[PDB]
């Protein structure tokens, strides 16, 4: 019988693919902690054998026909098994494929934009571009490197995205998708039971619903950081038109939270920082990662393994080995779990710590599931997880309670609104750039954007939807999204607004299982056990069930809910009710200075 | 590569029964003839042991003592309490079983 066939099969590949899977996640370990040119081949080989082991796996696991298979783990790790991906294709233009990103892999990391009329001086983005996003404040500094970096990068990308995104249609079209854009909604597709059922046709109409009301309190975030803007720029920004795209704080515009001295209310209130708290008092890096796990072992989550703490790297070694300064937590596979991050003294170190130990408990919670359901429910869930441990992480509440803020902390409103404002310039300023970004993606992988109107339909819809207009016209020799890491390197971009809309979904849910009767953006779920079985009804299921189920047994509901976001910032939208009577809510598509 | 377990065998084992075949199990009905692929897997996997992995997964040595007794005498018998030997004094002796 076939499904028997099929369980017998799952069993001869499940401990081969763990431990090949383990092999390749320690070569890419040792290479990311040890970086030489052995490590490196070594991870080569060890990648190649683990691809070619997953792709002649796959290969047979297409044999089998899932319409007489009735349990459903099994055929969901057939469905997981099945994806084949890329390899569907011959080996030329598989080949052509994969010159294509490797080339825009190499040409995005050494871009170089420099000056007219000073050559020596002559600058990567990744030292000196970032930093002059962040920190510069003259106006045609940042039109240079803008329109140089636009101009650097798109006229070099612009046909090798013309194929790209023909060689990825017919990657989709191999796969019996119909765009590569619904070869990524593919991954929040699900199909058991009743009721339960999500399609890839529904995700983008989800979408525009969740983004029908976020607009209102985009629309005055706008406004109020346009009126700063203009405090700070006084006769180059409009007050009825959109905003330049290079006064934004980053290269592209995707997070405004580098406008936060500009666009503060209350320059005269400290920020929430406790880094000297922790200098005064001699933490380190290890008492940080120690506070997040008394954190987590409060909350309910269990306690870390003695592998995480024999085997991860928590500080800059100095032993004349290169790492990588990216945090990254790491599920190797047979109950290994490591965090690489090159801890500093600092709050946000110890926030990204607590974050990082969000992916960790995710990967331990799952161990129990079979291999091909060692993943989140979707792409959003495992980022989420991680966020709403940053979100309890950065309360007064929490750092009273560990004696990194001082007993008698007086939490004003002032205080309170600034640091509501710089979550949102975090937080909710990414979101129609998001929305933006992968619906342009999604038009040009489904073709409803013709290929000779791609850049003046981008800035088409940068006026209508972000608010955000062009300092100078562009024509169609450019390719202006890019330059941006995600899509010169082939990743999805929805996962940062479903992370954004289930952070604050499962925000919710913890709190309501933890009786917290007071605002949510104060709310700690220290010392909560229930809430932790809450969470761990959700951890434990990996991707065994549909992500609808999922989130009906966090949140009680099977759909994205905006609700929560809207009364996580709901003193900061009254207080941008509160200024914003006399200015323009909204923008006008039609250029003004 | 040295420690091996059986993943696949046709029926349950019988109490303290062992099976050292090699045999190629076939899961489906196309004859197995002695080579793996589809449907037809080795039973023998193996435990690829390294000091790195989480506790439940780490090697674990076990040794089962059975104890059985027969119609043969029990010659297997461990130690007997013994105190002391104090003399020339009435106390009460027990060598051997004599009391
Ligand atoms: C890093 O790699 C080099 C390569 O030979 C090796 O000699 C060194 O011991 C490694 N460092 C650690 C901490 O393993
Ligand atoms: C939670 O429990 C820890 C355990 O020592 C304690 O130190 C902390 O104060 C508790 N938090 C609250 C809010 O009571």
């Amino acid at each position: 019988l076939t499904e028997e066939n099929a369980k017998t099969f799952l069993n001869n590949f499940n401990q081969e693919a763990e431990d090949l899977s383990y092999q390749s996640s320690l070569a890419s370990w040792n290479y990311n902690t040890n970086i030489t040119e052995e490590n490196a081949q070594k991870m080569s080989e060890a990648a190649a054998k683990w691809s070619a082991f997953y792709e002649e796996q796959s290969k047979t696991a297409q044999s089998f026909s899932l319409q007489e298979i009735q349990t459903p783990i099994i055929k969901r790790q057939l469905q997981a098994l099945q994806q084949s991906g890329s390899s569907a294709l011959s080996a030329d233009k598989n080949k052509q494929l994969n010159t294509i990103l490797n080339t825009m892999s190499t040409i995005y990391s050494t871009g170089k934009v420099c000056n007219p009329k000073n050559p020596q001086e002559c600058l990567l983005l990744e030292p000196g571009l970032d930093e002059i996003m962040a920190t510069s404040t003259d106006y045609n500094s940042r039109l240079w490197a803008w329109e140089g970096w636009r101009a650097e990068v798109g006229k070099q990308l612009r046909p090798l995205y013309e194929e790209y995104v023909v060689l990825k249609n017919e990657m989709a079209r191999a796969n019996n998708y119909n765009d590569y854009g619904d070869y990524w909604r593919g991954d929040y597709e699900a199909e058991g039971a009743d009721g339960y059922n999500y399609n890839r046709n529904q995700l983008i109409e989800d979408v525009e619903r969740t983004f029908a009301e976020i607009k209102p309190l985009y629309e005055h975030l706008h406004a109020y950081v346009r009126r700063k803007l203009m405090d700070t720029y006084p006769s180059y920004i409009s007050p009825t038109g959109c905003l330049p795209a290079h006064l934004l704080g980053d290269m592209w515009g995707r997070f405004w939270t580098n406008l936060y001295p500009l666009t503060v209310p209350f320059a005269q209130k400290p920020n929430i920082d406790v880094t000297d708290a922790m200098m005064n008092q001699g933490w380190d890096a290890e008492r940080i990662f120690q506070e997040a796990e008394k954190f987590f072992v409060s909350v309910g989550l269990p306690h870390m393994t003695q592998g995480f703490w024999a085997n991860s790297m928590l500080t800059e070694p100095a032993d004349g080995r290169k790492v990588v300064c990216h945090p990254t937590a790491w599920d190797l596979g047979h109950g290994d779990f490591r965090i690489k991050m090159c801890t500093k003294v600092t709050m946000d170190n110890f926030l990204t710590a607590h974050h990082e130990m969000g992916h960790i408990q995710y990967d331990m919670a799952y161990a129990r599931q079979p291999f091909l359901l060692r993943n989140g429910a979707n792409e959003g869930f495992h980022e989420a997880v991680g966020e709403i441990m940053s979100l309890s992480a950065a309360t007064p509440k929490h750092l009273k309670s560990i004696g990194l803020l001082p007993s008698d902390f007086q939490e004003d409103s002032e205080t309170e609104i600034n640091f509501l404002l710089k979550q949102a310039l975090t937080i909710v300023g990414t979101l129609p750039f998001t929305y933006m970004l992968e619906k342009w993606r999604w038009m040009v992988f489904r073709g409803e954007i013709p290929k000779e109107q791609w850049m003046k339909k981008w800035w088409e819809m940068k006026r209508e939807i972000v608010g955000v207009v062009e300092p100078l016209p562009h024509d169609e020799t450019y390719c202006d999204p890019a330059s941006l890491f995600h899509v010169s390197n082939d990743y999805s971009f929805i996962r940062y607004y479903t992370r954004t809309i289930y952070q604050f979904q499962f925000q919710e849910a913890l709190c309501q299982a933890a009786k917290y009767n007071g605002s949510l953006h104060k709310c700690d779920i220290s010392n909560s056990t229930e809430a932790g079985q809450k969470l761990l009804k959700m951890l434990s299921l990996g991707n065994s069930e549909p992500w609808t189920k999922a989130l009906e047994n966090v949140v009680g509901a099977r759909n994205m809910d905006v609700k929560p976001l809207l009364n996580y910032f709901q003193p900061l939208f009254d207080w941008l009710k509160e200024q914003n009577r006399n200015s323009f809510v909204g923008w006008n598509t039609e250029w003004s200075p | 590569y040295n420690y091996l377990y059986r993943l696949f065998r046709k029926s349950n084992l019988k109490p303290f029964e062992r099976d050292i075949s090699t045999e190629i199990y076939q899961a489906g009905n196309k004859p197995c003839n002695g080579v793996a692929g589809f449907n037809c897997y080795f039973p023998l996997r193996s435990y690829s042991f390294r000091p790195t992995y989480g506790v439940g997964h780490q090697p674990y040595r076990v040794v089962v003592l059975s104890f059985e007794l027969l119609h043969a005498p029990a010659t297997v018998c461990g130690p007997k309490k013994s105190t002391n030997l104090v003399k020339n004094k009435c106390v009460n002796f027990n060598f051997n079983g004599l009391k």
